[PDB]
């Protein structure tokens, strides 16, 4: 995803903006799952990949 | 580290070719719609 955004926006200083949003969303989803008592399993990782 | 360079090189090649088949279907469907609607 990072490679295709960089190639199709032609500016690394601009493509760094959406890429660093990925870890924020992923870790926040992890925290949300922790708050609900859900456990890290293959289905949740498939959902994040999607 | 060993297979990392090969993984990067492989990652570079899908994106242009997949984009290429994407244009391929857009072109083909456009032309097929043009000929179908021409009648």
């Amino acid at each position: 995803v990072f490679l295709v955004m960089y190639l199709f926006l032609q500016n690394f200083r601009a493509t760094l903006i959406p890429t660093i949003a990925v870890p924020v969303v992923l870790l926040g989803t992890f925290a949300v799952l922790a708050a609900f008592g859900f456990s890290i399993n293959t289905l949740t990782m498939f959902g994040m990949v999607l | 580290m060993l297979e990392l360079l090969k993984s990067l090189v492989f990652a570079v090649i899908m994106v242009p070719v997949v984009m290429a088949i994407i244009l391929g279907l857009i072109y083909g469907l456009g032309e097929v719609f043009n000929i179908f609607s021409g009648v």
